[PDB]
């Protein structure tokens, strides 16, 4: 690894520098650095490497929705042949995606996920490694598409089993992974039903909890269920 | 696209 | 040159592309590569070349303004010290803004410009040779600063000469010159009456030549005067 | 900053 030579701390010091320039690419190289030295990652770590991949992959995967679409219009009867090269270069991005998301994956099977004990720790690595594979279910088209879909599936539902055993129904990780789950059942397992009702029931167990929280966690919390009403408002 | 965090 | 298989006409589609993906490195290297066919460059694909490398270099420039910003705020009395990661990393991306000046300056050198003989080719590659100079200088801080800044003033000059005696006053390249190599002055040269003179004398000949054009061309002329305007205004 | 093209 190019970051083998780096001091822990330094490559986290980096990241942070890294999020202020919005240089995502760098940010994320640091965090793969730090989580490389092997040592289990504190909250702020883990939401360091959460938003450099997260920025990341989100350029690839708008970049991705662009040339998709360019390459389906192409593809529509009366469209004029221009050759092989929005497909190639829609496959070359892809690639960059997959990567990416084969990269987080990899640093959660080595070993993030193995030594996460705590739920906070545990439910945030199941969380991101469901969204990972959503990310691989939206540009799948092959003989495994299923079963990156059960992927993703199967993460989420650990985390949302965990999250519901040992966090309280207001906890922003546990509302996230909620919010993403829902989006998971919208647009990947083609179950709109199971995504409305996970919102709703999620938002409503949210709000009956409120009353338990400080002005602080009471701003965090209400951010993301304002992100589950706007979901609902998009479905209904 | 809707939200996600 | 990673780019040496494909087709000159497919690296143009391909920066296209990259272009309404907002992949403004990929547009970079596959304009390169098409650069690097040995073929001259429409005006098409000269301002496809100049879009990529502005927006990879505006990128940079920004993410370095950011991290001087850091760095200076560290060397001031009272800053608690942090170790050598704030140089290190606005170094790390110092080095890159660099190689990517060098990268189009030695495109224009090998061999642009020399193949350039309309005044709307080599007065937009000189311009660029300025531009590309005036990033080094942004960062230039040894032996070699004063020389950095000779280069641009000097590639800037040589365009401005050619574009006063071969295009009319509202040619919007000979206006972006115009602002650029005023900007040059105020914020390089350490020369902000010139700047401002530059500035004004463009405006003022620009106006007096709208007469002579079409509605689209008029379009594109005005909106560069504004932006002599507003720089006008941000100096006096 | 100033405005350039
Ligand atoms: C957007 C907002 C309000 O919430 C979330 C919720 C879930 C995720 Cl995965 C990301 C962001 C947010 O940025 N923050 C800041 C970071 C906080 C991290 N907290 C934990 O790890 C333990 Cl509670 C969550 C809220
Ligand atoms: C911003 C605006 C209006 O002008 C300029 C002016 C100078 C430069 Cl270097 C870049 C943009 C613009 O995008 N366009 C579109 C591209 C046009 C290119 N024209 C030529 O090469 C020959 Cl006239 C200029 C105007
Ligand atoms: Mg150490
Ligand atoms: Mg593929
Ligand atoms: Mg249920
Ligand atoms: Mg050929
Ligand atoms: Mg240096
Ligand atoms: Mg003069």
């Amino acid at each position: 690894g190019a970051m083998g030579s780096m001091e822990r701390a330094s490559l986290i010091q980096k990241a942070k520098l890294a999020e202020q320039a919005e240089r995502y690419e760098d940010m994320a190289a640091f965090m793969k650095g730090a989580v490389e030295k092997g040592e289990e990652l504190s909250c702020e770590e883990r939401n360091l490497l959460s938003v450099a991949y997260k920025n990341v992959v989100g350029g690839q995967r708008a970049a991705w929705r662009v040339l998709s679409s360019i390459e389906q219009k192409s593809n529509e009867e009366g469209s004029e042949e221009k050759g092989p090269e929005v497909r190639e270069y829609r496959e070359k991005v892809e690639t960059e995606l997959q990567g990416v998301c084969d990269t987080v994956l990899g640093l959660l099977d080595s070993h993030l996920i193995k030594e996460a004990g705590d739920a906070e720790s545990r439910v945030f690595y199941l969380k991101m490694k469901g969204d990972y594979y959503r990310y691989l279910a939206e540009v799948a088209t092959g003989d495994d598409k299923k079963r990156i879909i059960d992927s993703a599936r199967s993460a989420y539902q650990e985390a949302m089993d965990i999250s519901k055993k040992e966090m309280p129904p207001t906890n922003p990780i546990r509302l996230g992974l909620a919010l993403n789950f829902s989006v998971f059942h919208y647009e990947i397992a083609n179950s709109p039903e199971e995504a409305i009702s996970l919102a709703k029931t999620t938002f409503d167990e949210a709000m009956a909890d409120l009353h338990t929280l400080s002005e602080d966690s009471y701003k965090d919390s209400t951010l993301i269920m304002q992100l589950l009403r706007d979901n609902l408002t998009l479905w209904t | 696209f809707p939200a996600t965090v």
